[PDB]
This record gives structure tokens, C-alpha cells and sequence, in this order.
């Protein structure tokens, strides 16, 4: 035990520091989830796809606050020592606001433009930043949502979102198909693309 | 020493006690899966009156298998038994109307209490997954009528995806249910 | 349909899985004080005496925190959280089951036990001892007192092996004679260190 | 395409950074296997436990100097972007050290001496540092193998050793007691130390 | 007693094992341009003709890598490495089996393809293109002419569901008279989409 | 087109020649098994000369399993067949001294170019350490003759563990027998 101390100390900090993240990290998820509802609602009735866009945003705001927060919880580098949990949850984010650039206007929004709403800085060198593969997984989660949506955009008529919905995902897929492997995403959108096409041909 | 004389009985009492609820608990189960069965003949509307009324009758099996209580120990066997019970209910009200749909567990806990009551938390808000899963029933059974079922399985949707998360396992499949269900009312209108 | 109450439910008992979660852990560590000095008897036995007046020094304090856990409990809800003490519980019981072999010939029983946890026993007189529990807590005492008797031979006393050797046997028999749950591997792995010790003793010839 | 082709390069880039650190790693694995088998030969005759530490301690200068070269192929944090090979290896080579000065003098080596016998910093300020757990988990092969060890001094002939060695392994063992789970190593250990214990009352 | 050559062999292994994946690796960007031309045709039919060209102007430059992939293959060790550019040379396989359904109505054989890639047939000639993979570059075609199908509808053409139909009935039938290895599920798949371009081609009524 | 008139058939020759190959594989496995089973006996020393006599026999078997060759792509059967032998020959060897132990598959793939040859590469260092578990059965049989097995098996151990890591499966496995037998020759010495 003559050195053993000094290391059961150290650990219990890591692991408290650990579990005092999960903290802050659930208080982002609660609000993900709100705002996560509310496009559930755009899939329900389409003259609240405004409103709810507003509000999603009102709540991507508070998140980017808390965003400062958890940066401050990052010590060094360490980011990716404790990576996963805000890993998750900003592959949530990032999702949520690129539907919701969407649904404003017909692209997706950047790495920087989420970044910066977010409140995060976007290169590593800033110590808390808004990691590539997150944004990657984020915008893939968008694709998936949009198949879903055009289906129900048809579903309560509307002939017309299905196409514009099938550039952008065909373009988009295209997008990933100059990317690499080392994955299974790349190949569900693969997919999202022949469920539009179809919706689209229906016309 | 002689005292695990009154250990391996004192035990042996929550043996018996789980076995005899199990009991009660299959009898329920399936004497309730009968009752949604017979919701899925669609015809007249007798089936509502009759099914309403043996539902209130598995409120006196359902006073038996909690006539002995005096705690989660037990809760186990509150498996299909409980669960099923929620659901064939709720599909009672939520294809009863054509939105709650409707009951809300505590006003269940409210109809329960009047034996005298068994505890009625979260296998609530999964036996009414399970009544997603029957509403997706009632749906199928169609082929003007599915488009309920629609507008019903996304506003579940909404109120599932809404919480934390286990149930992850639930919520997915109804996701997929409601996938399949957007993409029916989808293909009705060609 | 307004899951505002439906979440908020759990939302409330999160909270409370936290609470008791504080206490479980500075439980931990106050058992963790014992289990080192236990860990000591196998280095010296001159120590014995000393390591129960802490351990026990240990245990009228634990107990003291466990009463904390009681007030957490609202009625009926033992069995709805119970999950976070158990384990502990468990080391306590055997914390306890070690010591007054270490101090007497024989094991402690449920009542025994409870009284210096400052807990009840049945369900009903409010927060108790799951019996459960005990003889979890009992049965590592068996794996134990089979190291504890390897090294307590590697020291000298020919009685050591004896002594465990009965306490064993009739541990053993009382455990065969429950039911014919999941404690039964432990059974069979009691039965094992049975078969050890009778070696052991065997041994004891020479 | 338009911002991904910005994507694909970095991407391709990071893997490669990968799959180059990959090569330093797997020529670290191979000086870490000439030492272990010389330990192999501790374990069949006594006569060479000396040759062979000597052995093992210019395979490890090597190892350091490569783990210099490691440490250059580390950039800003990242550390723990690319944690895993090294970890593997270094847990080895932790083990090879430690077993070695318990074979040189009755004791478990620090945290630092292993470090700078590696040429690694030993603090996460500097880059690239020999992190805690993998120093304890390589400690814990350590106490695994002196079990086989003192067996096989019995064997050919030696009722002294596995007594240090159940002191060594006993209070190291108390050692592990004082830490916390978050693991089944030590629990492994708290085994191993039964196989000696046994083999000591044998005497 | 010695494994210095004994691991060395592997250790020569190895050093290949690389200088082949290099080889599979700047092949497989080679194929992702003519994939990108490919995903082309999902969005306009006036860019065929050009598709070609292009694709084909890639294919000249794949084989003369390939050759570079064929003197690393020494005498028999074909089926010792294969598996590093089976999964490519798949992707060739099928590109090609594209280009020539875009340019004729039918599809390429062994042969045919073999030439171009600049390599042989029999395992006797040297390097060449193992059937299998021949055949599973040709599966995806199918896959691939479903949605081409669809868009292609999509886009005014009343004759490709019909042309596309009669290709993939006479593939099925071809694939049926093969043996009743592990392609079999990539078969049942081929059912699959036959069974939609029908619906698709049926659905040309209106 | 009528093409796949010559592919069915183009394979299926490969279909053919698999399977008569595994016939071969069977025959050699089994036959070879029953090999190091007299190698078990232990007596006399009649099964070591009759043995050795049998597996120049199994070279024979080999030499036809051989006879149709003109690659890896037909290897698949080398299983037992080619390790099986590997084992009980290496036994005959490593239990015919009393340290190479001795074979090296090179000289065997000499004995078996006299077959006029069937490569022998990673299937014999793989063969081997089956020949490790059959060292530790001839100890096994004992009970002064389990120390030999002792001492091969920490050579065998140090030079299997001398090399990149699959194998990782049987060297793991056999680092447990090396403990068996160390644990053995420990016991021994009271």
C-alpha cells in the first residue's frame, strides 16, 4: 500500500471526473430530445414545420451553452479519453440541426456552421472541438430522417418535397461514395437513396 | 446449527407464493390474450360490450392475484400477465373510439384500488408499447381505417421517443411499426 | 398525450438510485477498513484480538450509515432499490460471520446479525436483512477459511484445520438441507472447498 | 463532393497516420518477444536468470528508443485517439521490467523507473507519457507469472523463493485491495496469490 | 530449437501481404471513378456515351496495374493472396458487366472480361480471373438495374424496364442452372429483384 | 446466355475434386488417429517399429491425396487430414528419443517429394503443437517419465511463443497444458 495510495486517489478523481461529465452530458440529452419531438410533430402536420423548426433551435442554443460547460470539464487533451458520451449525443445534434437547415433551406449545414452554434470552437488545437466522424454520423442521421419525411410528405399530399428531398440524398450519397472504409452507414444511406428514388418514380 | 430449520422454510414461504402468483399470472396472461384476440375480428360491435365486460371480470382474477399481498419481490411474475392486461385494455379504448387512448395507469391503479389494489408504474408505459404493437393489429386486419392507426402509432411515437433511455428494445421496433404503418397510409393514397 | 408525469416518475426516482448510491459507497469503503485487517491475519496471527475491536470499531459504524439508507426507504420500496446495498450487505454479513469465528467456535444468524447493523428482519417491522443476503454473505466466509487455513497451518497451529473443518461440515450440511434460486452454484462451490479442507486436514499427519 | 473532397483527404490521412504507427507498434512487439522468451529460460534453468535479465535490459533500450520515435508520431492531444496498440505492448513491456528487477532485487519497479527506462515522461503534459493503468495492468502479469515462477523453483529444486515470493505477492496482492472497480484482473490475482500461499505451506 | 526461419517465412509473407495491398488500394480508387461516372446515369441519360468513354479510359489503366499486381505472384500463390483483391476485382468485374449493358443489350463473359483486364483464364495460363469472382461482380449488376430501372422511369424511358426485365430473366435463368458455395444467398437475392423489376415493368402500364 | 453451360461444369469439376479430396483427408485423419492411439499403450516397444512402418504407409495415402495436383485453393481439406499426421508422426518422434524433437517440416516435405509432393508450410508449426497436447498425453499415461514431457513442453512453449500473433487460440491453450505439466513435475517432487 506505500504507493498504492497515491494511485487509488488518482483513480477515484478519474472516475469522479468521469461520472460528474455523465452529469452534464444527460442535461444535453433531456433537451436533444424535446427538440427531437417537436420534428416528430413535422412528420405529423406541415404547417408546424416552422414553428417547430424555432423551437428546436431555442433549444440547440441552451445545449451550445452547456457545450461551454462540458469544455470546461475537458482538462488537456484527455478529449478523447473522455470522448464517447458527448459522442452520442452530438451525433444527435448535429443530426437535429441539419434537418432543421433543411427544413429552412435546401442544403445541409457545415461543420463550422454547427460548430459555431453549438458554441464549439472547430479544430482540435481549441482543446473541446466538434470532432469530424460525429459530424459524418450526425448528417447520416439526417438522410434516414428525410426518407421518413418525404413518404409522409406524399402520405398527407405533397408531391413535390420527394424530389427535392431526392437531389439533395442523391447528391449527398454520392458525397459519401468518395469517402473510405474503416462503415455500415455509408451503406444503410446506400439504401435511404433507393427508398426515395422509389417514392420519387411514384409520381 | 438447527436454525436453518426456519431458514429453508422461512424462504420456502416466498417459493410457494411466487409459484401460486405465477399461477395467476398465466391465467391472466392468456385469459386476456383471448380478449384481444377476439378484438381482432375486424362485422357488429357486440365484441366491444362483451370484451369490456369479461376485461372487467379479469379485474376480479386480477383481485385474486393480489388478494395475497402485504413489494417488488414478487413483481416478477408481473410479466404478460400485467403487461398483457394493459394492452388488450388499452386496445380496447384506443380502437374503441373510431387522443389519449385513454386510460392513463393511474386511473387503472384507480380501478384496482376498488379491491379491497396491485401496484401500477412503468409496466404501464411498456403494456402500452405492447398496445402500439395492437394497434398495428387492428390496422392489418384493414385490406379508410388505417390512417387512425397512423396518426395514433406517431403520437405514441412522439410520447416514446419523448423520455430517457432497457425500452430501447420497445421503442425501436415501434419505431419500425410506425414506419411500416406511415408507409400503408402512404401507399393508400397512390 | 403529455408524458410530462409519465417520465417525471422515474425522473424522480433517479434522484433517489443517486442518494442511496452516496451511501453504498462510503459503506464501501468503511467495510473496505475491515477487509484489509482480515487480509492481514494471513501475514500474522498475533494480530487476531486487535483486527476484531477495529473491525467491530468498523461496524458500529456502518451501521450508523445504514440507518441513513432506512429513512431513504418510503414503506414498500426495500425490494425496488435494494439492488445497490446488496452486494455490500453481503460483504458485511461476511465481514461480521468472519470475525466471531475469529472471536468464537461458531457463525452468527440472522438476528444476531441484524442487531449490530442496526437492522429488523422481517419485511414487515420496516427496513431488514434480506435472508438472502445472509447466507450470500456466509458462504464466502468458506473460501476464506480455506486460505485461512493453508497459511494458519503455514504457521504453526494443527488445530486451525480441525476447527474450520467442523465449522465447514456443518455449515455444509445446513446448506444441503435448503431447498433441493441462483445460490446453489455457490453450493457446489462450497462443496469444493469442503473437499480442500478435508485434505488439508489429512494433511495435518506428518 | 463539394466539401467532401476536403473530408476524404483528411480521413485518408488519419488512417494512414494509423496504419503507420501500426509499424513502429509491431516492431516494438518483436524486441518484447526476444525478452520474454529469455524469461522462458528463468522459468527452465536458474543458472541463466541473470544472462537472461541482462538480456531483456538491452532488448528494452531498444524498445525505448522506438517508443521515442512513437512519441514523435503523436500529435497536440490525440493521444488517446491513438491509445490501444501501445497499450497492449506497453503492458507487456511494463511486465517485462518489473518481472525483471523482481528477479534482479525483492522488489516491483515504479511507475517512474519504467518510464525512464522507455524514454517516456511520465506526466500527460508530456505528450506522450506512460499511462497509469497500463503500468498497474503490466504489475498484474507480473504477480501471474512469479505463480508459474515459484512452482518451477520447487520443481528443479529451490524451497526458498516461493516464500519472498508470497511476501512480494501477498502485500502487493493487500495492494490491489485498496482499489476500486470500474477489473477482473485483480480479482485473477487475488487467485494467483492462493496458487502460492499453497505452494509456501507445501514447505 | 531454432524458429528464426520458421517465423522468418511468414516475415516474408508479410513484406507481400503489403506490396500487393498498395497495389489493391491506388486499383480501388482507379474503380471509384468509374463508380462516381456510374452514379452518374441515376441523373442523366444524355451522359452514357461519355460514362463509357470514361469508364472504359479508366479500365485501359486498371488492367496495366494489374499486371503490376501479376509478377508478385509467384507460380502458384494465386490462391494464397487472393482474398486481398477478390473484393475489387469484383467491382471491375461489374463495372464492366455495366458499360456493356449501357452500350449493348447483353452482358460480358469470362473471356471477354479477362482481356480486357489483361489477364488469363485457366490457373495453368498464370494470373487469372477466378469464375467466382466473375460471377459475383456480375450479381450486382442486378441490384444495380433496379434502381436504374426506376430512375430511368423516372425519366420518361418506356423501353428499359422492358430491355432490362429480358437481361436479368435470362441472368436469373443462368444463375438457376448453376449447382443447387456461399454465392446461393446472393442468388435468392437476384430473385428478389427480378420479382420488383416485373412489378416495375407491369406498373409501364398507364 | 448458353455460356454457363461450360461455367456449372467448369466448377463443378472444382466441386469433384473437393470432395474425392476430402475423402483422402478422412481417411488420413482417422487413419492416422488410430496412430498415436497405439502410440498410447504406454510394455514392449513393437508399436514404435510397427508404427513408424504404418505412417511410411500414410505416406503412401499422402502420395495419393497428392496424386491429383496441378494451391491453396483446394487446402481447405489439409484439415485433420495433414494436421492429424503432423501429430502423430512428430509423437513418434518427440516420445522416440527417450532437442528437436525433430522432424521440421522441410525434411518432411523431403519424404514427401519422394511422391513422384504436398506443400507444408504454417500447417506444420500448427501440427506441432497438436504434437504439444500429444506429449502431454504420453505423461498423462503416467502414473519419472512425465520431467521429459516437462522439459519439451516449456521448449516447445518458448518457441511458440517466440513468434507473432489465429494461432493465438492453440498457444494460449497450450501455455495451460505447459502449467498441467509443470504443476505435474512440481507435484512430483514432494
Amino acid at each position: 500500500l506505500d504507493i498504492f495510495s497515491n494511485y487509488q486517489k488518482y483513480i477515484d478523481n478519474e472516475q469522479e471526473v468521469r461520472e460528474n461529465i455523465r452529469i452534464v452530458v444527460r442535461e444535453i440529452e433531456h433537451l436533444s430530445k424535446e427538440a427531437q419531438i417537436k420534428l416528430q410533430i413535422i412528420h405529423s402536420d406541415l404547417s408546424q414545420i416552422s414553428a417547430a423548426c424555432g423551437l428546436a433551435r431555442k433549444q440547440v442554443e441552451l445545449c451550445a451553452q452547456k457545450y461551454q460547460k462540458l469544455a470546461e470539464l475537458v482538462p488537456a487533451g484527455q478529449y478523447y479519453r473522455y470522448s464517447d458520451h458527448w459522442t452520442f449525443i452530438t451525433q444527435r445534434l448535429i443530426f437535429i440541426i441539419a434537418l432543421v437547415i433543411y427544413l429552412e433551406a435546401g442544403f445541409l449545414v457545415t461543420r463550422e456552421t454547427v460548430a459555431e452554434m453549438l458554441g464549439l470552437k472547430i479544430s482540435q488545437s481549441e482543446g473541446f472541438h466538434l470532432d469530424v466522424e460525429d459530424y459524418l454520423l450526425g448528417i447520416l442521421q439526417l438522410a434516414s430522417e428525410l426518407s421518413r419525411f418525404a413518404t409522409n410528405s406524399v402520405t398527407m399530399g405533397d408531391y413535390e418535397r420527394p424530389l427535392n428531398i431526392s437531389h439533395f440524398i442523391g447528391d449527398l450519397n454520392t458525397g459519401f461514395r468518395l469517402l473510405n472504409l474503416k462503415r455500415k452507414r455509408f451503406d444503410a444511406l446506400k439504401y435511404d437513396v433507393k427508398k426515395i428514388e422509389e417514392v420519387v418514380y411514384d409520381v | 446449527v438447527q436454525q436453518f430449520r426456519i431458514y429453508s422454510n422461512e424462504l420456502i414461504m416466498k417459493h410457494d407464493r411466487h409459484e401460486r402468483i405465477v399461477k395467476l399470472s398465466r391465467d391472466i396472461t392468456i385469459e386476456s390474450k383471448r380478449i384481444i384476440f377476439l378484438l381482432h375480428s375486424i362485422n357488429k360491435e357486440k365484441v366491444l360490450e362483451e370484451a369490456r365486460q369479461r376485461l372487467n371480470k379479469l379485474i376480479a382474477v386480477n383481485f385474486r392475484a393480489v388478494a395475497l399481498e402485504l413489494v417488488y419481490q414478487f413483481r416478477s411474475s408481473y410479466s404478460p400477465g400485467l403487461q398483457e392486461f394493459i394492452e388488450a385494455y388499452t386496445y380496447m379504448e384506443y380502437l374503441c373510439h373510431e387522443t389519449k387512448s385513454v386510460s392513463d395507469w393511474q386511473a387503472i391503479q384507480a380501478v384496482m384500488q376498488y379491491v379491497e389494489f396491485f401496484v401500477d408504474p412503468t409496466e404501464y408505459i411498456l403494456g402500452l408499447s405492447d398496445l402500439t404493437g395492437e394497434l398495428m393489429r387492428r390496422c392489418i386486419n384493414s385490406l379508410d381505417t388505417c390512417l387512425d392507426t397512423c396518426k395514433a402509432l406517431q403520437h405514441f411515437y412522439s410520447g416514446y421517443i419523448s423520455l430517457n433511455c432497457e425500452l430501447w428494445r420497445k421503442i425501436t421496433t415501434m419505431k419500425q411499426s410506425v414506419l411500416k404503418a406511415e408507409n400503408v397510409c402512404y401507399n393508400v393514397k397512390v
